[PDB]
């Protein structure tokens, strides 16, 4: 599970 | 689903990006000028974490990212931030020559990349964009059109029909710019592939920068966050 | 000398200056290790090498740098100019990279395959946008003089940048002719553009890929990347 | 270099 998917959320 | 982006005009484009920009930020305000690769690679790898926090809120504000899926998005972002990072990077250094402005508190000469294995001849690359931006004189807005098509096309072809329409509309808004400032026609498609090229170059100084962070990596020399491991990892 | 050709001209000239389609000495018959199929490309790269070299003399503008300056654009460019040229002759092979009229390669068939798929949607990425014929030799100068102009006096390089500007000029001229809106004109010479900065991230993963039996020649051409 | 000396050709 990459951070970029997390930051990338709003 | 269609996308606001292309239904902007050249203007609200350009405003758009304009207002999308990150900050400039500072390193930290220790006054000892780095000379060793420990103490060059601790400074940038702090400064590049918190870039990337911006990056990564910037992009979302590039008319058109939003439409893609999570997944595209997060793809584009692994593929470019190296060379966004250096195009912002040689962007702030323009008025600067023969140096490199990583941060207003922290501008390195060639002679402090001389002390680093590898990185003077990346230094020099990066010199001669700034270099070469500043002798045709790129204006801000002309900046935020490229840093934009960087984001969109750098990962395009690793994968469509949306993110080359909206790469469309930012070559309509480069012309509009050069339009707006008296450019002959021929100037202007001049001028257009002489940014372009531009990009094969970013591309290539990338390229050779994020293996030096792969050697980075290996040699455990600097602690390196998650973060920037996983965006290193992409390039694997 | 470069500078006075017009655009029909520069198309002549840079078409005339083709290099030719060389053959492998692929055997369906015989079986090949990984090994031996690198052979092969090698064998067939270190011969286009000796015609890229002589087309390179034949690109308006070049014969006009020093000897120092021709080896250094062409050490720079010479694997992105093979591949663009792999690119271009398998754009009527969906699916599949020609290196040769009788080595006809799928991505299944590799061992390297990352560089085979990004090829391919090179290729696809042309298919898609009809490049032409007069295009494609456009854009393959434009690579000679252009990927080692950033990394060499101040003199030679602003003639390049000339050189590069009238290629600029060619290739609105073809699209022109074509038939395209001044705004279809301008999209289709940044969509082409944009197609460099992807052969540029090729060669470069292809050298790092290969950090292979390699001729003398070949050799000396990645010592010059390294 | 081999390069070097092909173009001299
Ligand atoms: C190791 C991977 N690659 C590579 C190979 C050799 C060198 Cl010197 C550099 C790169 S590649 O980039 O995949 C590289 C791209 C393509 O497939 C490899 C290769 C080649 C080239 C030279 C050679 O001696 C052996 C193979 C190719 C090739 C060969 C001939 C062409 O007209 C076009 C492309
Ligand atoms: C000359 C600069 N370059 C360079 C190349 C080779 C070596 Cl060995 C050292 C540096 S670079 O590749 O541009 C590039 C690699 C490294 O320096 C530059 C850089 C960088 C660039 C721009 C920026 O806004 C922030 C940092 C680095 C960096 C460092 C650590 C990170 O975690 C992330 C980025």
């Amino acid at each position: 599970h990459k951070i970029l998917h997390r930051l990338l959320q709003d | 689903k269609n996308s606001l982006a292309l239904s902007l005009t050249a203007d609200q484009m350009v405003s758009a990006l304009l207002d999308a920009e990150p900050p400039i930020l500072y390193s930290e305000y220790d006054p000892t000028r780095p000379f060793s690769e420990a103490s060059m690679m601790g400074l940038l790898t702090n400064l590049a974490d918190r870039e990337l926090v911006h990056m990564i809120n910037w992009a979302k504000r590039v008319p058109g990212f939003v439409d893609l899926t999570l997944h595209d998005q997060v793809h584009l972002l692994e593929c470019a931030w190296l060379e966004i990072l250096m195009i912002g990077l040689v962007w702030r250094s323009m008025e600067h020559p023969g140096k490199l402005l990583f941060a207003p508190n922290l501008l390195l000469d060639r002679n402090q990349g001389k002390c680093v294995e590898g990185m003077v001849e990346i230094f020099d690359m990066l010199l001669a964009t700034s270099s070469r931006f500043r002798m045709m004189n790129l204006q801000g807005e002309e900046f935020v059109c490229l840093k934009s098509i960087i984001l969109l096309n750098s990962g395009v072809y690793t994968f469509k029909d949306h993110i080359h329409r909206v790469l469309d509309k930012i070559t309509d808004t480069l012309i509009h710019l050069m339009a707006k400032a008296g450019l002959t026609l021929q100037q202007q498609h001049q001028r257009l592939a002489q940014l372009l090229l531009i990009l094969s170059h970013i591309r290539h100084m990338s390229n050779k920068g994020m293996e030096h962070l792969y050697s980075m990596k290996c040699k455990n020399v600097v602690p390196l966050s998650d973060l920037l491991l996983e965006m290193l990892d992409a390039h694997r």
